[PDB]
């Protein structure tokens, strides 16, 4: 149906096409550099709050552990 | 079953631009344009550390002490 | 686009030319003198706040260390 995730306050006509690659290719290119900070954030979250930032395979049927300090 | 949907953002001539695409072709009516000073998208980072595409979380400062106290 | 990193309040015509070398050469000459205070500042930052002043290869994908005191 109506895919409306963006407001219609500044909507306009078509101004750019596919002049060079697709957004999927750029996303796949940039995830390589994005990798490490995600790992750091995931480790920090695991040590502070077990289930805030999650692994891609710990969703509907994932189990979270608990730390031995609540500071 | 789900279907992936992407979004692209380009910043130039103090005029941000965006559009939505699915399966390699843009979705009609999703275009937009506005000045950079009134941009709808805002990027943040905790500690301003120069020459870094991603910042450092605050808890990273005391991650080591947290781990030692836990053990 | 428009390279405006300087204010437009005292802008004038071209009054200074290339009379002797380029600013890059002067910068390369003076960096030798600038070296040591950078090292002192870097070590002081490392002992007080790990990620404030960084080396040129500890940005996007570098990891910092945490001290054993918070004074």
């Amino acid at each position: 149906m109506k895919t409306r995730l963006t407001n219609n306050v500044d909507r306009q006509s078509a101004l750019y096409g596919s002049s060079g690659g697709t957004a999927a290719q750029r996303y796949e290119q940039l995830r390589v550099d994005r990798n490490s900070p995600l790992k750091r954030a995931r480790d920090c979250s695991k040590v502070t709050i077990p289930g805030l930032i999650e692994d891609e395979n710990y969703g509907d049927a994932g189990r979270l552990d608990t730390p031995y300090q609540s500071s | 079953k789900m279907v992936k949907i992407y979004t692209c953002i380009k910043f130039m001539d103090d005029q941000c631009h965006w559009y939505q695409e699915i399966k390699g072709k843009e979705v009609p009516g999703t275009h937009g344009k506005c000045a950079a000073d009134v941009a709808p998208w805002i990027a943040l980072r905790q500690d301003r550390v120069d020459s870094e595409m991603y910042g450092r979380s605050y808890v990273e400062q005391y991650y080591g002490d947290l781990l030692a106290l836990e053990n």
